């Protein structure tokens, strides 16, 4: 019911007319399950079940936007500390409103 | 000469794990133990040269392992007195375990791969111990972590074993993340990664907390002890190595190598870990789990002693090296007992005709665990308890921990030997060859030599204490042993249940931390990138 | 340099004259010859010439080509990984598409003109639209995603290049120009934001990798993600430093958010290629942030970590492609017992997964150490944030490994001689870089 | 058999909704004629419009876009009724 | 300090003369300069020839600094390994010099966002000294530790 | 089921293999089979031992070249037999040996 | 083609039947509980951040108070 | 291989190209109606 397809000698021919099923690469293919396939389809196409609810907005804001806000605040604090550490004047960052034009330290200058 | 031992272990690993087809099961059963025996001779030479004769050596294999701008690190080995002692202890225990695995793992399919894992496992421990700079230590640290991952999960068709390996990997990942943070701090403000220029008299608290958080991972302390109990899923030779020397001791070795710890944190954490480990070992009914909780308690003692005095680092290392021996013996004898009885539960063990050597080794290791006078464990534990009297809070908790340790140690001894036979009427047998006898002879020789040579220079130095204070640990251990022999009830059923669940540290993680982790994953993926941001 | 460019032009040229039955053999020989020409370019590149090792111009500002530290590393990496792509791909159509893509990408790396960089890099726009949207195994949605994302980002970059050419009079890197405008800085930045997958512009990469062929995935992960750092070191940092220092808190916000949310999204994956593709996105953020510090450590660490990624992720993608050939499945839940069934494949898979988790004996370790050191030079908290959330990668990698490792399976699915030949160079390069020959 | 997307609604109800687009179709010249004429006159009048702020212009464009009804929408919903 | 256009064009001409003088004789170390081109330009990018030459000079200087720091570390390690338990006293000077070299190498080209590298905790120690002086003279109570004689093996 | 033709090339079940345990004999693993014990194992072990000792000799040369002792040992150490860079021992009092 | 959906009952008598099922609903934590536990654990993760914030605020406040006392001393004197 | 000469020659080529482009960008209206802006241009109208 089966036969060896591969030939190391190089005399390989595919027996498409052979009564016996070749032991080709498809021999070892996984059989698969109907419900697992539908679970895969459901999980990939989870945007179909997306619904805007106040709970969904709450979750998205509190975790994603919350983490962005926390990271931005921490980065701003670190920049302020580094400016105090280095001796630089308060730097004009994009959303900080500063009446100083200091952006890039002059290498030649001693701070 | 100093390099040779690491070469022998890594050669055993490569030979057994890559050419084991040619070598065979017998080929592993020769090349492993022979190579580790040669490494034992080399380690003995190292110990005599460095410790006894005070001759430290530095071997730089190559320079600029990482050379990016100012950041510069080299692969160098410095064998200082701490490193020689840990190297000798590790190689001795690993040679014993390799002798043990020849007969124990014969019924296992991949004995060659197991031997290869064991030898690379020892080699990475020696890389950690002998490194001259922080990066070599990190290399050894991660090597032992990955080797533990590949050894605990050896039985891949068991969901429990692979989940235990995943637990170990994740917890150790968090710990070395904290260590890497401390490493970066120390490079930035000291100029180097080498321990010589690493010295800082004053260090900011953040570095100390990061070092402690990294150390409590491998040296399983509280909130980081979950992996040690689950590490029982692996084969018995793995458990002996991980609990005796390689994994648990590494945190203590790091804390002793760099004295950046804070007295207040280490003492409280260690005493809490010792008490909790003893209490958990009280409830346990597997033979192997009780010994792991005892390992936790001994780690708690060693961590606590750092807070007491300046000699605390020496006392901790002495207890470390003493503990490796009798703990490794306890695991190996427990594993042989499981094989002979085909059982893991203490209830069904009982008196049965056996080998005099194994029963004696179990008895002597348990006596060292208890604190029996004039033994290697006794001195290394009284050095901690007597010197902890100044810290009143630490001393009390350690004395109660000694009571609990005595109780469960005596209970295990009575259940294994004194109790009547509890297993069924079936043909069960494990005949021991001369190789296992050589293994237990090596452990017994280590135990005997520990008495004559000692553990620390200040071991017998006087602690100026009243006699009733100094001899108190013996009385507490004796009372615990007598209560354990009678198998009396110490706690109510509610607290016994609480201790059986190990304090519910894992159930809290399950119900809150893991659920929050996967709800964060749900928000990140389902709601946002495959939700809000996915087209119809 | 000239030999390398000539060979790059020769490879697509040869396909027109080959017999169409000798195409695979000729393509493989041409790829190896281009690799040798790249080695020659390295030989003729003297470190004494510190700014640019080599510069060649062929009659115009657009035809100005040159190699620097970043360019030389990235070009050697692409020339190294191309032959593996060549052997993995069968058919004159596929060979033609992949050769044209590689020629365009490799010419982009050495280009010193922003407009020529744009022209060469986007020439491979339809080729991926056709490649990812191939008849049976491709998805049109993914091709649309990648094509539209690239078009919008590259058009913004093109507008900034036009403004620079109008104001300065030149857009070549070799002519020193500085600008403080934020509109032009954002126009150059948006391309980097999209090409290096950075949240929330990372959605194109996953769909592309899953529905691209294994050779296509190998090229995409290996060098097309690295084109962002060539653009950053060559065309953004020299001119747009004032804007990166002005926006550094925002840059850190976006980079660390990408790292964290990509790590969390990886946890929700059931497809092996998607797991590797999301690991790539989390890995890109450290590179982008380390370069953005504009320090000696950051640039070197970013280029090193790019090399480490371009040696580790192609290997994982290749192994997954081999497993999919053997099993016709990519779902982790279908695949069990791979340790017993495929010991040789499992060993290399575990080795490369350890590499992706940045273990010491792997190049990712050295690269990560350097990048974290640069972040620590900026601030301690910056490094601490990245170091902690690296544990999320361990969780999903360990879960995948545990699911694949054990179970019951009735199929021997282990790699053949051709497959082992395919990954041997990557394993050797990974080891050699891991011991410090970065 | 393969996993497929669920289609909301009944087959005949959806087909009935789609059949409401099959209505007498006017020719587009009638709309185009008026748009051309009023557009020519509109372009003549625009040169005389006052200069508006860019913000107001953008808001007016947004309002016009929101208020614009697609020609198909009127087609489906048109009723020759009071 | 103000630069008129005439002076700017004159410096441009002089830099062209410098480039012509360099072009006359071949030099294999052309991109490894031993001396910079001195200038008073607001932005060095104004004159491209000065920009690239001084950038190459800075690169050479930094490479030298890195190798020098490695040297200093080597003697520090040797001195540590020689004396033994007397290391803290006898290796104070060599550690001092090594840490100074580390700070030079890091701080000269740290970058726009990078902070100063505090090897030996010298800047923190100075800050504590200033704080203690001000608190004592003004009668305030300092919530911070007083300055330390030695905080590391050297500095 | 009639065993396939290639089963003749495959090797038998080893003595250490439990009689009940079944494994697929066609699977190749670099660490070995399920119970190994190949024919000619003794010669392979001898060759492995020879390679181990030769590598030990090379490592010994390398280490001796790179073993630096900058502080004199308190007493005589075994390394003096094979390495000549050992400083002359000085005892705790300070006397040279 | 597809794998069989029929189970094997050979070992049910030895190892028990498969009749008993899980009681889990396979649903996640509630949004309200998740908010509390994120906003509790994440700060614990970021313990260095709060230490740096505390010390920086202490340093700046002490510096400002020194400046104020200096102004007072330099005004009269 | 004189790297200094190659570097300076390449830079000179690029700088010359930039100068040529900026000259090429100087454009007044070429409209036939625009006699004011182009007053100096030589032209003939056949109309
Ligand atoms: C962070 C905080 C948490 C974030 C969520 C918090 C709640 C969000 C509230 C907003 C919301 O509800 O969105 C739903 C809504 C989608 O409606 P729906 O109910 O999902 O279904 C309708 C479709 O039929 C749906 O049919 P569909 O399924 O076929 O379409 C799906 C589509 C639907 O998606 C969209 O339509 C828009 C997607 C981008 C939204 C832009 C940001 C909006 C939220 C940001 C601010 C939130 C703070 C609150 O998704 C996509 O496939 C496109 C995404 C691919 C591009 C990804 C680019 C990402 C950019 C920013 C990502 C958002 C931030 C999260 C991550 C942050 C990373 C830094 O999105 C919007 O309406 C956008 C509102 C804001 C738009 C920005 C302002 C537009 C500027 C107009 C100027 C006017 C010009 C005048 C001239 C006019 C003449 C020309
Ligand atoms: C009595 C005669 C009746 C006519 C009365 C008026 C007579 C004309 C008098 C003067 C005419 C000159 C000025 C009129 C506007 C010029 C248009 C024109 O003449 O073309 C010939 C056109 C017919 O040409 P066609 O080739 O046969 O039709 C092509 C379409 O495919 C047609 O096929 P369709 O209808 O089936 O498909 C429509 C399609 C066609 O597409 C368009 O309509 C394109 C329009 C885009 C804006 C146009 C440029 C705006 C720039 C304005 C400049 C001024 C302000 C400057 C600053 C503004 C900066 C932007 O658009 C849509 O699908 C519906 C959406 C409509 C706007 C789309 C943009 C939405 C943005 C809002 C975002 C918010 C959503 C967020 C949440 C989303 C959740 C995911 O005739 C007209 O449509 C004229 C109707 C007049 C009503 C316009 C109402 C407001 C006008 C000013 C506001 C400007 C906004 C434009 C709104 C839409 C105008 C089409
Ligand atoms: C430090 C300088 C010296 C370096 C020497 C390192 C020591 C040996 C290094 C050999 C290469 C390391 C990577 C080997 C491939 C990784 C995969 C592996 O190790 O094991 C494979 C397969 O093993 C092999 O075939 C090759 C292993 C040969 C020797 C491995 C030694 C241990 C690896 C060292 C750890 C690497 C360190 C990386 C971090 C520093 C899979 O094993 P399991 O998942 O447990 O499943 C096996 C089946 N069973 C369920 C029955 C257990
Ligand atoms: C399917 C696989 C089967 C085959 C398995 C192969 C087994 C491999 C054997 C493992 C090799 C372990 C050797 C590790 C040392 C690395 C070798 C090396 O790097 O060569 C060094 C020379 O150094 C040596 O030779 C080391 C001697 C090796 C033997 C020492 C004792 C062996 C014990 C192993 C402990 C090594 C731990 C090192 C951790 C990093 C090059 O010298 P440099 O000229 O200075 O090169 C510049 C430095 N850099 C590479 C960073 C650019
Ligand atoms: C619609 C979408 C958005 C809706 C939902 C948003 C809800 C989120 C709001 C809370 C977010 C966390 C709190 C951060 C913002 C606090 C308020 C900002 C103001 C601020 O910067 O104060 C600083 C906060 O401390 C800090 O520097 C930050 C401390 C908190 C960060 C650490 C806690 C989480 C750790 C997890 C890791 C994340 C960070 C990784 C780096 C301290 O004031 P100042 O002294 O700096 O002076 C600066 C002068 N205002
Ligand atoms: C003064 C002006 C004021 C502002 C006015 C704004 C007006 C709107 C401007 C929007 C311009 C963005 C253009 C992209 C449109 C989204 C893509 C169209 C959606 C779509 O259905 O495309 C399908 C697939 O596309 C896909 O699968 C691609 C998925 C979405 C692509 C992601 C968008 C690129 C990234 C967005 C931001 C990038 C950085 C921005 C700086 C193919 O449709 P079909 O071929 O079958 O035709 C059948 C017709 N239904
Ligand atoms: C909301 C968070 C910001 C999201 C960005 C996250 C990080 C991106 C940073 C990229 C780094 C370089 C980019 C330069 C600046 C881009 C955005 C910086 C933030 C920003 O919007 O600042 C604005 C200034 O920038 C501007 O005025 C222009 C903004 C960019 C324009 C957007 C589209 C431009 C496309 C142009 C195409 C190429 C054109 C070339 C001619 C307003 O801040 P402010 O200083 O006014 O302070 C007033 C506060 N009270």
């Amino acid at each position: 019911s089966s036969r060896i397809a591969g030939d190391t000698t190089g005399k390989y021919t595919p027996n498409i007319f052979s009564p016996e099923t070749p032991m080709d690469r498809s021999f070892s293919h996984v059989p698969k399950n109907p419900f697992w396939e539908a679970w895969v389809f459901r999980r990939d196409n989870i945007q179909r079940e997306f619904v805007w609810t106040w709970q969904t907005i709450f979750d998205l804001a509190t975790f994603v936007g919350g983490l962005y806000v926390a990271m931005y605040a921490t980065a701003s604090f670190c920049s302020r500390q580094n400016d105090k550490r280095n001796g630089y004047p308060e730097r004009n960052y994009y959303f900080s409103d500063s009446k100083s034009n200091f952006v890039i330290p002059d290498e030649r200058e001693f701070y | 000469m100093f390099l040779l031992a690491v070469y022998f272990l890594f050669f055993s690993a490569i030979a057994n794990g890559f050419f084991g087809r040619y070598l065979g099961v017998r080929g592993s059963q020769l090349l492993g133990p022979s190579a580790l025996f040669l490494a034992l001779l080399c380690s003995g030479t190292i110990f005599y040269e460095v410790c006894i004769q005070g001759c430290s050596t530095n071997i730089k294999l190559f320079e600029n392992f990482v050379y990016s701008n100012e950041l510069n690190v080299s692969a160098s080995f410095l064998y200082d007195p701490l490193a020689a002692t840990m190297t000798l202890t590790v190689v001795w225990i690993s040679c014993a375990v390799h002798a043990y695995q020849n007969l124990y793992m014969r019924g296992d399919g991949s004995q060659t791969l197991f031997t290869s894992y064991l030898s690379a496992f020892t080699g990475f421990m020696l890389i950690l111990v002998a490194g001259q700079n922080l990066v070599m230590l990190f290399i050894g640290w991660e090597g032992i972590g990955v080797c533990s991952y590949l050894l605990i999960g050896y039985y891949g068709s068991r969901v429990s074993a692979v989940k235990s390996a995943n637990k170990s990997l994740i917890v150790n990942k968090i710990s070395d993340g904290f260590l890497l943070g401390s490493m970066l701090y120390l490079w930035f403000y000291t100029g180097s990664f080498s321990y010589c220029s690493l010295a800082t008299f004053q260090i900011p608290d953040v570095v100390s907390i990061l070092v402690l958080l990294g150390a409590i991972g491998k040296s399983s302390q509280l909130f980081f002890h979950v992996w040690l109990a689950d590490a029982m899923e692996g084969p018995t030779p793995v458990s002996a190595l991980i609990h005796a020397a390689t994994l648990v001791t590494a945190g203590i070795y790091v804390l002793c190598k760099l004295n950046l710890h804070s007295q207040s944190a280490v003492g409280i954490l260690g005493a809490a870990t010792a008490l909790m480990g003893g209490l958990f070992g009280l409830a346990a009914n597997d033979l192997k789990r009780v010994i792991a909780f005892s390992t936790c308690s001994q780690l708690g003692y060693m961590m606590a002693v750092l807070s007491t005095c300046d000699d605390g680092a020496d006392f901790a290392m002495g207890h470390l090296v003493s503990h490796a021996g009798f703990k490794a013996t306890l695991f190996l004898s427990a594993g042989l007992s499981i094989a002979k009885e085909n059982n893991n539960f203490l209830n069904r063990y009982g008196s049965r005709q056996g080998s005099p050597t194994l029963s004696f080794a179990t008895t002597i290791a348990s006596l060292n665990l208890l604190g029996f006078p004039e033994l290697g464990g006794f001195y290394s534990k009284e050095s901690i308890l007597n010197n902890a009297y100044i810290n009143q809070g630490v001393s009390i908790i350690l004395t109660l921990a000694t009571f609990l340790t005595a109780f469960y140690t005596s209970k295990v001894l009575a259940q294994l030997y004194l109790f009547p036979y509890g297993n069924g009427r079936q043909q069960k047998s494990f005949d021991i060859d001369a190789t296992t006898l050589i293994c237990f002879g090596l452990l017994l020789s280590e135990m005997l030599l520990r008495i004559f040579t000692g553990s620390s220079l200040s071991q017998n130095m006087t602690t100026n204490l009243p006699a009733h204070i100094k001899n108190l640990p013996f009385w507490v251990a004796l009372s615990g042993a007598l209560s354990g022999l009678a198998t009396t009830n110490l706690f109510s059923s509610n607290f016994m249940r609480f201790f059986g669940n190990r304090g519910g540290f894992d159930v809290f993680y399950a119900r809150k931390c893991s659920n929050v982790f996967y709800h964060n994953a749900y928000v990140s993926y389902t709601l946002l990138d495959r939700g809000f941001l996915k087209l119809y | 340099m000239s030999l390398y460019l000539f060979m790059l032009f020769l490879q697509p040229l040869s396909l027109s004259f080959v017999s169409r039955s000798f195409s695979k053999i000729s393509s493989l020989m041409m790829s190896f010859a281009t690799l040798w020409s790249a080695v020659y370019m390295w030989f003729t590149s003297n470190g004494a010439n510190q700014t640019f090792y080599q510069v060649v111009s062929w009659g115009s500002d657009w035809s100005t080509f040159g190699v620097c530290y970043t360019s030389l590393y990235i070009s050697l990496l692409c020339a190294f990984i191309f032959p593996i792509c060549v052997i993995l791909v069968q058919g004159y159509r596929a060979l033609s598409i992949l050769i044209c893509i590689q020629t365009a990408v490799s010419l982009s790396i050495v280009s010193l003109h922003m407009l020529a960089f744009y022209a060469l890099f986007e020439s491979s726009l339809l080729l991926f639209f056709i490649l990812i949207g191939r008849r049976k195994y491709g998805s049109l949605s993914a091709a649309y995603n990648i094509s539209i994302y690239t078009f919008i980002s590259a058009l913004g970059f093109l507008i900034s290049a036009f403004w620079l050419n109008w104001s300065f009079g030149s857009v070549c890197a070799l002519l020193p120009n500085e600008e403080a405008n934020s509109f032009v800085a954002f126009g150059i930045f948006i391309l980097l934001w999209v090409k290096a997958p950075l949240v929330p512009f990372h959605l194109w990469l996953p769909e592309a990798h899953v529905y691209a062929p294994t050779a296509g995935s190998v090229l995409l992960a290996g060098v097309l993600l690295k084109i962002s750092i060539v653009g950053l070191h060559v065309f953004f940092l020299p001119i747009c430093a004032s804007s990166i220092v002005k926006a550094f808190p925002l840059i850190l916000s976006i980079c660390l958010g990408s790292f964290i949310f990509s790590s969390f999204s990886t946890l929700k994956q059931i497809d092996l290629k998607k797991i590797v593709a999301y690991s790539s996105i989390s890995h890109m953020a450290i590179v982008f942030l380390s370069s953005a510090t504009n320090s000696g450590l950051g640039i070197q660490g970013a280029v090193l970590y790019c090399i480490a990624h371009g040696l580790i992720s192609p290997g994982l993608f290749l192994l997954v492609g081999i497993l999919y050939k053997n099993t016709n499945t990519k779902l982790v839940f279908y695949l069990r017992g791979l340790s017993q069934q495929a010991p040789v494949w499992w060993s290399v898979w575990v080795f490369f997964m350890l590499g992706n988790l940045a273990f010491p004996l792997f190049p990712n370790f050295i690269a990560e150490v350097v990048c974290l050191s640069a972040l620590f030079k900026n601030h301690e908290l910056y490094a601490y944030a990245f170091i902690f959330f690296s544990f999320v990668g361990t969780v999903y990698s360990s879960t995948v490994l545990g699911r694949l490792k054990g179970g019951v399976s009735s199929q021997c699915v282990d790699a053949s001689r051709l497959d082992v030949i395919s990954w041997n160079p990557l394993v050797l390069a990974t080891v050699v870089t891991g011991i410090g020959y970065m | 058999d393969e996993p497929k997307h669920q289609i909301p609604g009944n087959a005949l109800d959806n087909w009935a909704f789609l059949r409401t687009y099959a209505k007498p179709l006017p020719d587009m010249i009638h709309y185009y004629y008026y748009v051309y004429l009023f557009g020519f006159f509109f372009v003549y009048k625009v040169a005389d419009f006052p200069e508006y702020s860019p913000r107001v212009l953008v808001m007016a464009a947004l309002i016009g876009s929101l208020f614009y009804v697609r020609r198909d929408w009127v087609h489906r919903e048109f009723k020759d009724s009071p | 300090t103000t630069a008129t256009i005439e002076e700017r064009r004159a410096f441009h001409k002089e830099v062209l003369d410098i480039v012509q003088s360099k072009l006359a004789n071949k030099n294999s170390e052309w991109a490894r300069p031993e001396e910079p081109i001195l200038h008073n330009l607001k932005s060095e990018k104004e004159e491209p020839h000065v920009y690239y030459h001084n950038n190459n000079f800075r690169v050479t200087r930094q490479l030298i600094h890195f190798e020098k720091t490695k040297i200093f570390e080597d003697e520090l390690d040797k001195c540590m390994r020689t004396h033994g338990e007397a290391k803290y006293r006898k290796c104070q000077e060599i550690a001092k010099r090594f840490q100074a070299s580390c700070r030079v190498a890091s701080n000269l080209e740290r970058g726009p966002n990078a902070r100063k590298r505090d090897v030996g905790f010298i800047y923190q120690n100075n800050k504590l000294r200033e704080l203690e002086k001000d608190a004592k003279e003004l009668g305030l109570n300092n919530p911070f530790p007083p300055s330390s004689p030695r905080t590391t093996i050297g500095y | 089921v009639p065993e396939p033709p290639y089963a003749k090339y495959l090797a038998n079940k080893s003595h250490y293999c439990p009689p009940d345990f079944h494994y697929s004999r066609e699977i190749y693993a670099p660490y070995g089979g399920y119970f190994n014990d190949p024919k000619g194992w003794r010669t392979n072990t001898a060759i492995a031992t020879l390679v181990m000792l030769a590598g030990a000799y090379a490592v010994f040369c390398f280490g001796n070249a790179r073993e630096e002792r900058l502080r004199a040992p308190k007493g005589w150490i075994p390394s003096q037999l094979w390495n000549d860079n050992v400083p002359t021992p000085v005892d705790y009092r300070g006397k040279v040996l | 083609n597809y794998a069989s959906l029929k189970a094997d009952t050979s070992m049910d008598h030895v190892f028990g039947d498969s009749t008993n099922k899980l009681n889990y609903d396979f649903q996640l934590m509630s949004s309200k509980e998740a908010f509390f536990w994120n906003y509790t654990l994440y700060p614990i993760v970021g313990f260095p951040i709060f230490l740096y914030l505390y010390q920086f605020n202490k340093l700046e406040n002490f510096e400002a108070e020194i400046a104020a006392a200096k102004a007072a001393k330099a005004a009269s004197e | 291989v004189d790297s200094q000469a190659e570097w300076y020659a390449e830079y000179d080529k690029l700088e010359k190209a930039r100068q040529k482009r900026r000259i090429w960008k100087w454009r007044d209206s070429d409209s036939r109606d625009e006699y004011a802006i182009n007053a100096e241009e030589p032209v003939i109208y056949i109309r």
